[PDB]
C-alpha cells in the first residue's frame, strides 16, 4: 500500500558542477546580435533595410526556428524587448525550481499559472465590473488642460 | 488691536477643548468596557459550546490519557514486583546511561546546528561563494581586457604600417626633389 | 484658527517654491534662479567666470593651437555660471554660437590631426566634454548644437577608424547628453532628409563588432531612444482618444495598457540600462571595477515624461469613461504613479505638473469613492487608498517647500512672518492622523534631506525659547517635535537618519525635559556613533542582542530602529533585471553571520511572538496604530534579515541549514500576525510578512539532492523533512493555531495540476513540475502520521474557515503524487467507514450529522482529478487492505437507493449522489480526454477514469433506484440525471445504463411522473436536464455506437395507459408556465415536441435489446503510472474554475458555513477532577484580563 | 502686545486641540476595531478556536497527556531494564542501542571539539586570505585597465600625428611630381 515513489532528479539549476569557462567566452553576450536581442529595435524609425539586417543578425544567433522567426513582431523597440523578455520569462517559469532551488509553493505556482494563461502581448483582458463617477466637469478640465499643453 | 474678541475666541477654544477632552474620556471608558468586560465565569464556563472537532479532540485526548494512565499504573505495579538481580542492576545502570545519552545527544545536536560551528560553517560557505563570485566576474573582466589588448595590438600594427608608408613617401619625396631640382 | 478637522482633498498644489523642477538642467536652474531672484551678489561668482568665458572666446576667435585645446579643457567649468550670466545680462555677441562652433571644430577629426602629439586627442575629448556641457544648457544650447550638426559630428568619432575606445565612450556620453534634451532626441530619432538618422547610424555602428563597453554605451542610448518612442506612441494614442472623445476600439486600449506597463517597466530598470556608465566601468555581472558613482536617469526620463504630457495623458485615461472603465488602465497607470511617487525627483515631478497633478488626484479619488460606493472592497477590486496617499504625499512635500522657503526668507531678512509657518506645521500635522496620511508623511520626510527642514526649525527655536519654553511655548517647536517623532516612528526607509542621526541626537540632548524629544532619543539610541555601513552591523547586532528583553516597551523601542538600519544596510532591495550585482550585499551577509545574527534574529522573532501571543488571544490585535506599525515594522525587518541570510546562505552551493528554531518560530509568528485578520483579508504589510514567512520556510526545501533521499534514515533527518515536521506538528498543537497551520501548509504546497496554458509547455518543464510534486510527496510521506491526524482531526468540524482550508489542503496535498493521494483518501474513507461502523451493528447504519459533514468532505474531494482516482483505486477491490472501502461504498449506495425519509439521510444522499456524479465524470481524470491524435485512445481514457464493471453496475442500479423512489429530493434527482447524462456519452456508460434499465424498467417513467407531478418554474431545470438526457439517447439514432430507438424508449416510458398524455400534460403545463417570462418555456417545448414527434415516429411497445456486446475496459493502470503520465498542461486561455476557487479567502460568510454547527455543550470544569488535579480555570483565565488590557508587553 | 500674546495663546490652544483630536482619532480607530462588524466566518473561528477557555483547557490536557506518556515511557523502559539479561533479545538490542548512542555521542563531541572549531577557523581565515588576494588581483587588474586605456589613447594620438605627417608629405610629393611634370 501507499506506493513507493522516486523522482528523476533533473530540475536542479544549470551549471551545478560548474565546469570551467572557455577563455574569451564572457564577451559572447556582447556581440551585435546578443546586444540587439537584449535591447530590441523599432521598425518604424530604424528603416526597412536596417531592420531587416538587424533581425537577420539576431536570427543567426537564436537556435530555435520558432523564436528565430517570431523575432521583432512589433513596430516599437521597447515592445520588441518586452516580447523577448516575456518569451524568456515564460521559458524560465518552470525551468528553475525543484531539487536545488526552492520547491514550488502556492504563491509562486499561482503566479506562474497566471503567467501561463497570458497570451503574447502579456495581458489577459479584464472585464468591466465597475465604473467611476463620471464627472464631465473633470473630463472637460482634463481635455482642456491636455490640449493646452499639447499646443504649448 | 483689541483683545476682547480675541480673548473670546480663546475661551471658546478652551470650551471646545473641554468638550473634546470629555468626548475623549467617553471614548476611553467605552473602549475599556469593550475590551475588558469579556471574562468567562463558572456560570458560562460550565455551559461552553465547542465545535464537534474540538469536542472530538477532548474525547480522544481523554480516552488515550486514560489508556496511557492505566498502562502506567500497571507498569509501575509490575515495577514493585521484580526483585534485584545482578543483570537487572547492570541493565538499570545501562539504561540510565542510555537516557542520559538520549538527552545529551539532542542537547549536542542543537549545539551543532545553533552554536559556534553553525555560524562558522555559514561564514565559510558565504566566503567561498563571495570569492567564487568575485573570481567569476574577474574572469569576465579578463575577457574584456583581452578585448582592450587586441585593440592595442591593432593600433600598433596600424602605427607600423603608417610609419612604413611615411618613410617610403618621405624618401620618395627626397629623391624626387633631388632629381627634379636639376631636371625640372 | 485653522480647522482641526481635515478634508484631505480641499487643499491643492501650487507651483514649486524651493526645490527646482526635477527635469530642468543645472544651467536652466541657475538661469531661472538668477532671473527671478534678481541681481544678488551671487552674481559675483558669475562675473569672474563670465568675463573669463568671454576673454577665452575673444582670444581664440580663430586660433586653434595647443592653447586653444587647453582653453577647451577649461570652458566646461565656466558654462554653468558664466554663460548663464552672459545670456541673462543680454550682453550677447552670441557667445553660445561661438561655443557651439568651437565644439564643432573640436569634434572635427581634420582639425584634430593638425595638432601636436600629446593633445590631438585631448582636443577631441575636450570637444566631447563641450558637447556634454552645452547640451545641458537648455533648448537654446541644444538646438545650437543640433543646427551645427552635432549628431553627425559625434558619429564621425564613433565611426572613424583607429580611434580609442575611451574616446568612443566619451562621444557616447556626449551623445547621451545631446539626446537627453527632447530637441536632441527628436533630431536623433528623425534625422534630416536623404540622410540616416542618429538612430540608424547607431544601429549601423552596433552591427560592427564593438568593444564591450562601447556596445554597452550604444545599448544605453538605444534603451533611452526606445523609452522616448514608447512615450511618443502613448502621446499619439492619447491625442487620438482626446480628439475622438471631445467631438474607440478595445484593441488600441489594450495597446495603451501595454504601453503604460512598458513605461513602468522601463522606468523601473532605467538606472541600470539607460545611464552611461563611467569610462572605466565594465559590464561584468558583478561590479568590481570602475568608479562607484552613477548618474540617475530620472532627471531625463522626467524631461521626456514632461515633453509628452504624460500626467495629462494619465489624467485623460482616468477621466475618459471608456478607458477609465477598464481595470487594466487604472492598474497600469497606478503602477506608474506609485513608482513616480517613491523618489524625491518623481515626487517633485508631480508638483511641477501641479495642474495635471490636481486633476489626477481628482480622477483617482473618483475611483476610490465608487469602489466602496458599489463594491465591498475586501476581495473584489483592490483598495490601497492610493489617491489619498498621493494627495497627502504631494501635500506634505508642498508643506516641506513652504517650510524650507521660510528659512530662505528669515536669513535674507528677519521674521515678519510667523503665522504662515505655524499654519504650515499645523496642516502638516493634521495629515498624520490617518494611517495612510501618517505613512505618507513618514515617507516624504524620509527623502533626500527633507527632514532637514524640521531639524533646522528646531535648531532655530532652541536658541529662541531655550527649547520648549522660555517665556512662550513656541508652539512651532512642539509641532516640529511631533513631526520628527512621527517620521522616525512611521518610516521604514531609515536612510534619512544616516546623515541626520547626529543632529537629532544633539536636539535630544539640548532639551532633557521634553516628553517627546527624549522618546525620540530612545528611538535614535542605536545610532550613536554609527555609520550605516557593512562594517558597523556588528554594533547594530550587539545592540539588538543587548536589549532584546525590551521589545514592546517604550524603553526598548529604539530596537525597532536597530532593525530598520540593519535591514537598510544589509538587505538588498528587490533586484530588477539588467542590474549588475553589487558585492557588498555578500559581505553585508557575511558580517551578518560573523556577529551572531542567526541567533539574535531567531531570538527577536521568539520574543516577538512570546509578547504578541497574549493580546492575540485576548483579542486586542495591535490596537493603537503606533504599536501596530512598530511591531509590523519589527517583524517585517527581522523577517527580511532572516530571508536574506537564509537565501544567500542556501544559494551558495548546496548547503544544509538545520537550526529548527526558525520554522518553529515562524509557524507561530504567522499565527499571531498573518493568520486571522478581523477584516477577513490580509493587509499589505501582513501579506508581505506572510510571503517572507513562506519564503523562509521554503529555503529549507533547497539543497535536497539524490544523496539526501536514498533511505528513510537520511530522508526523515533532511532539512526539508525537519521543516515539514515543525510545520505539521505545529498544526495540532493548540486550537488557536489550527487555522494558521492550515492556511500555511496550504501556502507551502503547490497548486494542483493541470496547468492552463495558452501554448505548449516543452517536456522538460512539465517533467520538472511533475518531479517537484513527486519530491513534495516524498517528503510528506514521512510525516504521513501527522497528515492523517490533521485530516482526522479537522474532518468533521463546523468552523467554516478550518473546514474550507482542510478541504483545500486535501486537494493540494492529494495531487502531489500517488502515495500522498492514497494516504489522504484512505484516511477519509477509513474515517467514514469507522463513523458508519462503531455505532451500528446487527442493524442498518446510523447516519448522524457527523456522517453528513464527513460525506461532504469526501464529496468536495471526489470532484478533483487526483482525489477521484485515489478513490477509484481503493473501491475497485484489489485488496491491499482495501476491502472495507469497497464495502463502505456499497453501503453508501445502499443508503442512496433506500434513503428512507429524514433530514440527515436526505442530506447525505445528495452528497453521495454528488460523489457518484464525480466518479462517473470522465472530464475528471489525470489523463484528461482529448480527441487529438498522438494521445491516449478514447476507450482507454475511460478505463482509467470510470468505475470498473462490478462498480459501474451498482452505480447505475443506484442512479435508477433513486429516480424510481419518489422520496428523493430535488437536487438529488438533478445530480442523478446529470450523472446519467455523463454516462450516456460512451458505449460503456450507456451499455451499463441500459443493462440496468432492464432490471428497473420504470425508472425513467416514474422520473417523468415526478417531473409532471411537482412541476414549477424553478423545477424547470430538472425537466430541461431530463429532456436533454432523453435527446442524448436518440440524437445518435437519427461518439456512441449503441443506443435505443424511440420505440423502446417510449416503451420504457410506457407503464401508464396515458403516458403519451403524460407527455401531453407536460406540454400543456409548459405553455401554461407564464408566456410572460424568459426563454425557458420556448426551449423546453422545442425539446419536448421533438421528443413526442419521435414518439409518434414509431410504435411504442418494444422490449429493450439484449443482443448488444459490452465494451470491455483494459486493466486500470496503477495510480502511480497515472500520476506519472498525467496531463500536466491543457491548452486553454482561461483559468480553470477549480483552480480559481483556491484564490479567494477561506472566510466565506455562508457558502460553506453550515446552518447546523452541532456545537456540543461541554462542561469544562468537570473535566479537571476527572483528569489529574489542575488549576481552577476561572483563576487562570481571570489572571489574564484583570489589569493587562493594553497591546504589547503585558502581565503574562 | 495684547493681541500678540492673545494669538500666541490661541496657537497653544489649537495645538492642544490638535493633539486631543489625534488621541480621539486613535480612540475612534480602536473603536472601529472593537466594534467591527466582522465576517460571520471569522467570528465563528474567533469564538470556537481561539476562545481562551477552550484553548487553555486544550493546552492543559495536551500537557498532562504528554507528561503521562513520557512517564509510561520511563516505566516501560525501566521494566525492560529489570528484564535485562545479557543474552536476551531485548538485552542485545538494548546494549546495542546504548552502543550506537555512544557512537553518536562521540561523533557529536568530535564535530563540536575545539579541534573542529580550530579547523573551521583555519579554513575561514584561509578563505578570507584568498578573498583579499582576489581583491589585490582586482587592484592589479584595475591598474592594468588604466594602463591599457592610457596607451590606446597614446597610440591614437600617434596614429593621428602619423596621418598628418603622411598627408603633408603625400600632398607635397603629389604637387611636386605634378608641377615638375609640367617642366620639359
Amino acid at each position: 500500500p501507499l506506493d513507493v515513489i522516486d523522482v528523476d532528479w533533473s530540475g536542479l539549476m544549470p551549471k551545478h558542477p560548474k565546469e570551467p569557462r572557455e577563455p574569451g567566452a564572457a564577451l559572447l553576450k556582447f556581440t551585435p546580435g546578443a546586444v540587439m536581442l537584449r535591447v530590441g529595435i523599432s521598425k518604424k524609425l530604424a528603416g526597412s533595410e536596417l531592420f531587416a539586417k538587424v533581425k537577420e543578425t539576431c536570427q543567426r544567433l537564436l537556435e530555435k526556428p520558432k523564436d528565430a522567426d517570431n523575432l521583432f513582431e512589433h513596430e516599437l523597440g521597447a515592445l520588441n524587448m518586452a516580447a523577448l523578455l516575456r518569451k524568456e520569462e515564460r521559458a524560465s517559469l518552470l525551468s528553475n525550481l525543484g531539487p536545488c532551488c526552492k520547491a514550488l509553493c502556492f504563491r509562486r505556482d499561482s503566479a506562474i499559472r497566471k503567467q501561463l494563461v497570458k497570451n503574447e502581448k502579456g495581458t489577459i483582458k479584464q472585464a468591466y465590473t465597475s465604473a467611476p463617477m463620471v464627472d464631465n466637469e473633470l473630463l472637460r478640465l482634463s481635455l482642456r488642460l491636455f490640449k493646452r499643453k499639447t499646443t504649448c | 488691536q483689541q483683545q476682547q474678541e480675541s480673548a473670546r475666541r480663546e475661551n471658546i477654544l478652551v470650551m471646545r477643548l473641554a468638550t473634546k477632552e470629555q468626548e475623549m474620556q467617553e471614548c476611553t471608558t467605552q473602549i475599556q468596557y469593550l475590551k475588558q468586560v469579556q471574562q468567562p465565569s463558572v456560570a458560562q464556563l460550565r455551559s461552553t459550546m465547542v465545535d464537534p472537532a474540538i469536542n472530538l479532540f477532548f474525547l480522544k485526548m481523554k480516552g488515550e490519557l486514560e489508556q496511557t494512565k492505566d498502562k502506567l499504573e500497571q507498569a509501575q505495579n509490575e515495577l514493585s514486583a521484580w526483585k534485584f538481580t545482578p543483570d537487572s542492576q547492570t541493565g538499570k545502570k545501562l539504561m540510565a546511561k542510555c537516557r542520559m545519552l538520549i538527552q545529551e545527544n539532542q542537547e549536542l545536536g542543537r549545539q551543532l546546528s545553533q552554536g559556534r560551528i553553525a555560524q562558522l560553517e555559514a561564514e565559510l560557505a558565504l566566503q567561498k561563494k563571495y570569492s567564487e563570485e568575485l573570481k567569476s566576474s574577474q574572469d569576465e573582466l579578463n575577457d574584456f581586457i583581452i578585448q582592450l589588448d587586441e585593440e592595442v595590438e591593432g593600433m600598433q600594427s596600424t602605427i607600423l604600417v603608417l610609419q612604413q608608408q611615411l618613410k617610403e613617401t618621405r624618401q620618395q619625396l627626397a629623391q624626387y626633389q633631388q632629381q627634379q631640382s636639376q631636371a625640372s | 484658527v485653522p480647522p482641526m478637522t481635515y478634508d484631505p482633498y480641499d487643499r491643492e498644489l501650487v507651483p514649486l517654491l524651493y526645490f527646482s523642477c526635477p527635469y530642468k538642467t543645472t544651467f536652466e536652474i541657475e538661469i531661472s534662479r538668477m532671473k527671478d531672484q534678481g541681481p544678488d551678489k551671487e552674481n559675483s561668482g558669475a562675473i569672474e567666470a563670465s568675463v573669463k568665458l568671454t576673454e577665452l572666446l575673444d582670444l581664440y576667435r580663430e586660433d586653434r593651437g595647443a592653447k586653444w585645446v587647453t582653453a577647451l579643457e577649461e570652458i566646461p567649468s565656466l558654462i554653468i555660471k558664466g554663460l548663464s550670466y552672459l545670456q541673462l545680462k543680454n550682453t550677447k555677441q552670441d557667445s553660445l554660437g561661438q561655443l557651439v562652433d568651437w565644439t564643432m571644430q573640436a569634434l572635427n577629426l581634420q582639425v584634430a590631426l593638425r595638432q601636436p602629439i600629446a593633445l590631438n586627442v585631448r582636443q577631441l575629448k575636450a570637444g566631447t566634454k563641450l558637447v556634454s556641457s552645452l547640451a545641458e544648457c537648455g533648448a537654446q544650447g541644444v538646438t545650437g548644437l543640433l543646427q551645427a550638426g552635432v549628431i553627425s559630428g559625434l558619429f564621425e568619432l564613433l565611426f572613424a577608424d583607429h580611434v580609442s575606445s575611451s574616446l568612443k565612450l566619451n562621444a557616447f556620453k556626449a551623445l547621451d547628453s545631446v539626446i537627453s534634451m527632447t530637441e536632441g532626441m527628436e533630431a536623433f530619432l528623425r534625422g534630416r532628409q536623404n540622410e540616416k538618422s542618429g538612430y540608424q547610424k547607431l544601429l549601423e555602428l552596433i552591427l560592427l563588432d564593438q568593444t564591450v563597453r562601447v556596445v554597452t554605451a550604444g545599448s544605453a542610448i538605444l534603451q533611452k531612444c526606445h523609452f522616448y518612442e514608447v512615450l511618443s506612441e502613448i502621446k499619439r494614442l492619447g491625442d487620438h482618444l482626446a480628439e475622438k472623445t471631445s467631438s474607440i476600439s478595445e484593441g488600441e486600449i489594450e495597446r495603451l495598457i501595454n504601453l503604460l506597463e512598458e513605461v513602468f517597466h522601463l522606468m523601473e530598470t532605467a538606472p541600470h540600462t539607460m545611464i552611461q556608465q563611467p569610462v572605466k566601468s565594465f559590464p561584468t555581472m558583478a561590479r568590481i571595477t570602475g568608479p562607484p558613482e552613477r548618474d540617475d536617469p530620472y532627471p531625463v526620463l522626467f524631461r521626456y515624461l514632461h515633453s509628452h504630457h504624460f500626467l495629462e495623458l494619465v489624467t485623460l485615461l482616468l477621466s475618459i469613461p471608456v478607458t477609465s472603465a477598464h481595470p487594466g488602465v487604472l492598474q497600469a497607470t497606478k503602477d506608474v504613479l506609485k513608482f513616480l511617487a517613491q523618489s524625491q525627483k518623481g515626487l517633485l515631478f508631480f508638483m511641477s505638473e501641479y495642474e495635471a497633478t490636481n486633476l489626477l488626484i481628482r480622477a483617482l479619488c473618483h475611483f476610490y469613492d465608487q469602489d466602496e460606493e458599489e463594491g465591498l472592497q475586501s476581495d473584489g477590486v483592490i483598495d490601497d487608498a492610493f489617491a489619498l496617499w498621493l494627495q497627502d504625499s504631494t501635500q506634505t512635500l508642498q508643506c516641506i517647500t513652504e517650510l524650507f522657503s521660510h528659512f530662505q526668507r528669515c536669513t535674507a531678512s528677519e521674521e515678519t512672518d510667523h503665522s504662515d509657518l505655524l499654519g504650515t506645521l499645523h496642516n502638516l500635522y493634521l495629515i498624520t492622523f490617518n494611517p495612510v496620511g501618517r505613512s505618507a508623511v513618514g515617507h516624504v520626510f524620509s527623502l533626500e534631506k527633507n527632514l532637514q527642514s524640521l531639524i533646522t526649525l528646531m535648531e532655530y527655536y532652541s536658541k529662541e525659547a531655550l527649547g520648549d519654553s522660555k517665556s512662550k511655548k513656541s508652539v512651532a517647536y512642539n509641532y516640529a517635535c511631533i513631526l520628527i517623532l512621527v517620521v522616525v516612528q512611521s518610516s521604514s526607509d531609515v536612510q534619512m537618519l544616516e546623515q541626520h542621526a547626529a543632529s537629532l541626537l544633539k536636539l535630544c540632548k539640548a532639551d532633557e525635559n521634553n516628553a517627546k524629544l527624549q522618546e525620540l532619543g530612545k528611538w535614535l539610541e542605536p545610532l550613536k556613533n554609527l555609520r550605516f555601513e557593512i562594517n558597523c552591523i556588528p554594533n547594530l547586532i550587539e545592540y539588538v542582542k543587548q536589549n532584546i528583553d525590551n521589545l514592546m516597551t517604550p524603553e526598548g523601542v529604539g530596537l525597532t530602529t536597530a532593525l530598520r538600519v540593519l535591514c537598510n544596510v544589509a538587505c538588498p532591495p528587490p533586484p530588477v533585471e539588467g542590474q549588475q550585482k553589487d558585492l557588498k550585499w555578500n559581505l553585508a551577509v557575511i558580517q551578518l553571520f560573523s556577529a551572531e545574527g542567526m541567533d539574535t534574529f531567531i531570538r527577536v522573532l521568539q520574543k516577538l511572538n512570546s509578547i504578541l501571543t497574549q493580546p492575540w488571544r485576548l483579542h486586542v490585535n495591535m490596537g493603537t496604530t503606533l504599536h501596530r506599525v512598530t511591531t509590523i515594522s519589527m517583524a517585517r525587518c527581522t523577517l527580511t534579515l532572516l530571508k536574506t541570510m537564509l537565501t544567500e546562505l542556501l544559494r551558495g552551493g548546496s548547503f544544509e541549514f538545520k537550526d529548527m528554531r526558525v520554522p518553529s518560530a515562524l509557524v507561530t509568528l504567522h499565527m499571531l500576525l498573518c493568520s486571522i485578520p478581523l477584516s477577513g483579508r490580509l493587509d499589505s504589510d501582513e501579506q508581505k510578512i506572510q510571503n517572507d514567512i513562506i519564503d523562509i520556510l521554503l529555503t529549507f526545501t533547497q539543497g535536497v539532492n539524490e544523496k539526501l533521499t536514498i533511505s528513510e534514515e537520511t530522508l526523515a533527518n533532511n532539512t526539508w523533512s525537519l521543516m515539514l515536521k515543525e510545520v505539521l506538528s505545529s498544526i495540532l498543537k493548540v486550537p488557536e493555531g489550527f487555522f494558521s497551520g492550515l492556511i500555511l501548509l496550504s501556502e507551502l504546497l503547490p497548486l494542483p495540476l493541470p496547468m492552463q496554458t495558452t501554448q505548449v509547455i516543452e517536456p522538460h518543464d512539465i517533467s520538472v513540475a511533475l518531479n517537484t510534486r513527486k519530491l513534495w510527496s516524498m517528503h510528506l510521506h514521512v510525516q504521513a502520521k501527522l497528515l492523517q491526524e490533521i485530516v482526522r482531526s479537522f474532518s468533521g468540524t463546523t468552523c467554516q474557515p478550518i473546514q474550507h482550508m482542510l478541504r483545500r489542503i486535501c486537494v493540494q496535498l492529494c495531487d502531489l503524487a500517488s502515495p500522498t493521494a492514497l494516504l489522504i483518501m484512505r484516511t477519509v474513507l477509513d474515517l467514514i467507514v469507522e463513523d458508519l461502523q462503531s455505532t451500528s451493528e446487527d442493524k442498518e447504519k446510523q447516519y448522524t450529522s457527523q456522517t453528513t459533514r464527513l460525506l461532504a468532505l469526501l464529496d468536495a474531494l471526489a470532484s478533483h482529478k487526483a482525489c477521484k482516482l485515489a478513490i477509484l483505486h481503493l473501491i475497485n477491490g484489489t485488496i491491499k487492505g482495501d476491502e472495507r472501502y469497497a464495502e463502505i461504498f456499497q453501503d453508501l449506495l445502499a443508503l442512496v437507493r433506500s434513503p428512507g425519509d429524514s433530514v440527515i439521510r436526505q442530506q447525505c444522499v445528495e452528497y453521495v449522489t454528488s460523489i457518484l456524479q464525480s466518479l462517473c465524470d470522465q472530464d475528471i481524470a489525470l489523463i484528461l480526454p482529448s480527441s487529438s491524435e498522438g494521445s491516449i485512445s478514447e476507450l482507454e481514457q475511460l478505463s482509467n477514469s470510470l468505475p470498473n464493471k462490478e462498480l459501474m453496475t451498482s452505480i447505475c442500479d443506484c442512479l435508477l433506484a433513486t429516480l424510481a423512489n419518489s422520496e428523493s429530493s430535488y437536487n438529488c434527482l438533478l445530480t442523478c440525471v446529470r450523472t446519467m447524462m455523463f454516462l450516456a456519452e460512451h458505449d460503456y456508460g450507456l451499455f451499463h445504463l441500459k443493462s440496468s434499465l432492464r432490471k428497473n424498467s420504470s425508472a425513467l417513467h416514474s422520473l417523468l411522473k415526478r417531473v409532471v407531478s411537482t412541476f414549477s418554474k424553478d423545477t424547470g431545470e430538472l425537466a430541461s436536464s431530463f429532456l436533454e438526457f432523453m435527446r442524448q439517447i436518440l440524437n445518435s439514432d437519427t461518439s456512441r455506437t449503441m443506443s435505443i430507438n424511440a420505440a423502446e424508449l417510449k416503451q420504457l416510458l410506457q407503464s401508464k395507459e396515458e403516458s403519451p398524455e403524460n407527455l401531453f400534460l407536460e406540454l400543456e403545463k409548459l405553455v401554461l408556465e407564464h408566456s410572460k417570462d424568459d426563454d425557458n418555456l420556448d426551449s423546453l417545448l422545442d425539446s419536448v415536441v421533438g421528443l413526442k414527434q419521435m414518439l409518434e415516429s414509431s410504435g411504442d411497445p418494444l422490449p429493450l435489446s439484449d443482443q448488444d456486446v459490452e465494451p470491455v475496459l483494459s486493466a486500470p493502470e496503477s495510480l502511480q503510472n497515472l500520476f506519472n503520465n498525467r496531463t500536466a498542461y491543457v491548452l486553454a486561455d482561461v483559468m480553470d474554475d477549480q483552480l480559481k476557487s483556491m484564490w479567494f479567502t477561506p472566510f466565506q460568510a455562508e457558502e460553506i458555513d453550515t446552518d447546523l454547527d452541532l456545537v456540543k455543550v461541554d462542561l469544562i470544569e468537570l473535566s479537571e477532577k476527572c483528569c489529574s488535579d489542575f488549576d481552577l480555570h476561572s483563576e487562570l483565565e481571570r489572571s489574564f484580563l484583570s489589569e493587562p488590557s493594553s497591546p504589547g508587553r503585558t502581565k503574562t
